[PDB]
């Protein structure tokens, strides 16, 4: 992994995204990783590091979501892709168009014959200017959900410790869907979208933190 | 909403240099200011249409530039005082007209949420400023004479009076007028200057007035010209 | 370059009336089209963004409309206060450039100017030269005639005219011609005159003064 | 901030007003607000009004929570109402510790 954990590596980080569609039968963490990109927090980290490793691959089909009345591809100096500001590759940071931020209402079927992971997120801002700024509603909300489940986040305005420049966060959440399911996301405003799946595998893949050196 | 407000313009050589500022007041949507914007520089000639010369993105990026003044003209802004600049260079006898910052609608920018929108849209220009007016010529500036236009007795027509300024013989174009601290605003007509054989502007400002309210009130037309320097409140009384 | 066309050059109308302004421009820009409205000697104001919204707080009376190549500003009932000029402007691709203007002007019932004359000042004479003006006030239509007579003799070559831009509330204009003599020929001469013709006035309007009175 | 060498341990609350009187007497908004985080870490909770079982006279509660601070990092508070605040922290240990239910007495 280098300079990179397993979830910054899915996430797509900038300096990370080297790892894009990888596989491995055991990812090696290194102590000297680090995030450069938007802060960001993970509700149950471990459960989703543990499953992406026991998946044991990275690799990512990008979908054609439609997301009507929204601009798409937003970005940060916090998360700089070369020289300018960027973002997570495998997110889609969703903002006001104009002067209004519709409910957003898409869905996307497994039509395949393997689960897909979806991950996604929630942009917290440090406050209501912010919120209102980037998408016109005081409060948001974001709904993902499947047939037999849901988990619905409201986003929570307040400062957080100055990351890269940043008081604000992002939550980040994962949502599987099996064959024949499908899903769909409903949001008022602070929707961290996702760009596709990620195809799950079984096997014997893992991931062990090793600062030892790989020798031939 | 945002406010405009453009200052710097004056008269200058042929060749020479200036730097024009333009500052962001009030806000918009989300108390964003102008540093959430992309922001353009227009500018107009005498008599002439509009003319977009430069833009600049909110995050100070994604420059462009008008043929016109290419390799002459470098925009930018501190975001820290909600400014922008437009250093001239070289500048020529055609360079002469108002200019004007604009900004453009979309935001492009939210520095509290590191949000920066991935395009420079350049959408319509909703805020303009007042303007500032460039002159390159070789003349030197010349600063008005004010004198009151009288009322008189037998003047009365309609059933109003008139009185006003001569603001004679000045140079460059422009002189601003008010009446009574703009206090006083209804009736007012401020002419067009006109160019004179001399080489000089010449413009009158008048007010119609009751009679009654003349005899019991005051009225003082305020003149600046900053080109030179000038501000002159001239009182204007019956003869 | 993008060329934007707009016509006609100049278009007169009633208060009231149902007005449309044309841009043509010279290759498809589809929707990315934005109008503004400019009163003299103040900054434009953005009525239409693309092709068809109406800007926040721009009377309604305004819409907008077309795609691609052809665009029409419709006013759809003329008030005085719109008198100015009409900028479409288009934004597909740099440099972002502006059709050369539509004038707006009224046209309404006539209305006879008021007229003034004012001697030169006494700080002006004092300066070897004299200045006498002629005002006339918010009439209707534009074109007046303004003759100089001192002591009755015929002036002309030594005066100018300004008119203001057509006013808008009530669509009138004014006009002043200033007389410019030196001191010395100014008090040569008694009797200062300005002689108004206007199609609102059935014979021609004299206002006069007498030097030093 | 943690400017030690030792975690530091912050226990800190929310209250649950019983009612919406309550609620703006004691906080002036209507809804309230805690957020405790360090630069890896945040928490918020947003408190919920209504009645619980009378308790020592009271239908209203406090819930508490608690943050780990390591050294290097800082910890921050931001509210518009309802937090419980700490007093200082607990200074962490690690050994031999640990705890045990028993009614039995203790001898020498
Ligand atoms: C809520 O309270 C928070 C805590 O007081 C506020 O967060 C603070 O925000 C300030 C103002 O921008 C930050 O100041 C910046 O700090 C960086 C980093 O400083 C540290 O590192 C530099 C370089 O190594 C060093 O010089 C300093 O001594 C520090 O060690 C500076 O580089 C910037 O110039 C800038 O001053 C604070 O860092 C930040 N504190 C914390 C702990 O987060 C927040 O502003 C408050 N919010 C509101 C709405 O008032
Ligand atoms: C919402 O519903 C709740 C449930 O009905 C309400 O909570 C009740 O509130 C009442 C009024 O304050 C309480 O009544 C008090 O009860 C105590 C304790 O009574 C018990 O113990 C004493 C002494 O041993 C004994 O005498 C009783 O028989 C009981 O065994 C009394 O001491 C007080 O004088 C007083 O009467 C209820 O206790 C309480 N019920 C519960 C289950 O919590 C609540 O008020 C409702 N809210 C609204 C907005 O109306």
């Amino acid at each position: 992994g280098i300079d990179c954990t397993l979830i910054d590596a899915l996430l797509g980080d900038p300096h990370c995204d080297v790892f894009q569609n990888e596989t491995w039968d055991l990812f090696v963490e290194r102590s000297k990783a680090f995030s450069n990109c938007y802060p960001y927090d993970v509700p149950d980290y471990a459960s989703l590091r543990s499953l992406v490793a026991s998946s044991g691959t990275l690799e990512f089909i990008t979908e054609g979501f439609t997301w009507t009345g929204v601009t798409q591809n937003g970005g940060s100096n916090a998360c700089k892709r070369g020289p300018g500001s960027g973002f997570f590759s495998r997110l889609n940071w969703l903002t006001k168009s104009g002067s209004t931020y519709p409910v957003l209402n898409v869905t996307m079927p497994n039509n395949d014959n393997f689960d897909k992971l979806y991950i996604w997120g929630v942009h917290h801002p440090s406050t209501n200017q912010e919120q209102t700024s980037l998408y016109v509603q005081a409060s948001g909300r974001v709904t993902v959900s499947t047939r037999r489940s849901q988990q619905t986040i409201i986003p929570n305005i307040g400062s957080r410790p100055w990351v890269r420049g940043l008081s604000s966060r992002i939550s980040i959440y994962w949502t599987i869907v099996k064959p024949g399911d499908v899903l769909v996301i409903n949001s008022n405003g602070n929707l961290i979208a996702p760009r596709g799946y990620f195809k799950m595998r079984t096997g014997k893949s893992s991931i062990m933190r090793s600062d030892a050196p790989i020798d031939t | 909403q945002v406010q405009l407000q453009e200052s710097g313009g004056g008269l200058v050589q042929p060749g020479e240099s200036l730097r024009l500022s333009c500052v962001g007041s009030g806000s918009s949507f989300g108390e964003s200011t102008l540093s959430y914007y992309a922001v353009s520089w227009v500018r107009q000639a005498p008599g002439k249409g509009l003319e977009w010369l430069s833009i600049i993105n909110a995050g100070g990026g994604d420059i462009d530039y008008a043929d016109s003044v290419e390799g002459r003209f470098t925009i930018s802004r501190d975001n820290s005082k909600e400014t922008l600049y437009l250093q001239m260079t070289n500048l020529r006898v055609e360079d002469t007209g108002v200019y004007y910052c604009a900004k453009h609608m979309s935001m492009q920018q939210v520095v509290s949420a590191g949000w920066e929108r991935a395009d420079l849209v350049g959408d319509a220009f909703d805020v303009w400023g007042q303007g500032t007016m460039v002159t390159v010529s070789s003349a030197s500036t010349k600063g008005p004479s004010v004198f009151p236009l009288a009322p008189s007795s037998k003047s009365t027509s309609g059933g109003t009076a008139a009185l006003g300024c001569l603001v004679k013989d000045y140079f460059p174009e422009p002189v601003t007028v008010s009446w009574n601290s703009g206090a006083l605003t209804s009736g007012v007509h401020t002419f067009p200057a006109v160019l004179q054989s001399s080489g000089l502007y010449s413009l009158s400002s008048v007010v119609t007035v009751p009679s009654s309210s003349l005899g019991t009130q005051t009225y003082i037309c305020n003149v600046n010209h900053k080109p030179s320097n000038t501000k002159v409140d001239k009182r204007v009384e019956p003869k | 370059d993008i060329q934007l066309t707009q016509s006609p050059s100049s278009l007169s109308a009633s208060v009231g009336d149902r007005v449309t302004l044309t841009c043509q421009a010279s290759q498809d820009i589809r929707k990315f089209l934005n109008w503004y409205q400019q009163k003299p000697g103040k900054g434009p104001k953005l009525l239409i963004y693309d092709a068809s919204n109406l800007q926040r707080g721009v009377p309604s009376r305004f819409s907008g409309g077309g795609s691609g190549t052809d665009f029409t500003l419709i006013i759809s009932s003329l008030q005085p206060e719109d008198v100015g000029t009409y900028y479409c402007q288009q934004y597909d691709g740099l440099p972002f450039t502006f059709g050369g203007g539509t004038k707006v002007v009224i046209k309404r019932t006539v209305a006879a100017p008021s007229v003034f004359i004012f001697p030169p000042s006494d700080e002006q004479l004092k300066s070897g030269t004299a200045s006498v003006v002629c005002l006339l006030n918010n009439f209707y239509p534009r074109e007046a005639k303004v003759q100089w007579k001192v002591d009755n003799a015929l002036q002309s070559g030594n005066s100018q005219e300004s008119v203001t831009e057509q006013d808008s509330k009530d669509s009138t204009y004014s006009l002043s011609s200033t007389l410019t003599l030196s001191k010395a020929d100014y008090e040569k001469h008694k009797v200062y005159a300005c002689e108004v013709t206007h199609q609102g006035l059935s014979s021609p309007v004299t206002k006069s003064f007498n030097r030093g009175e």
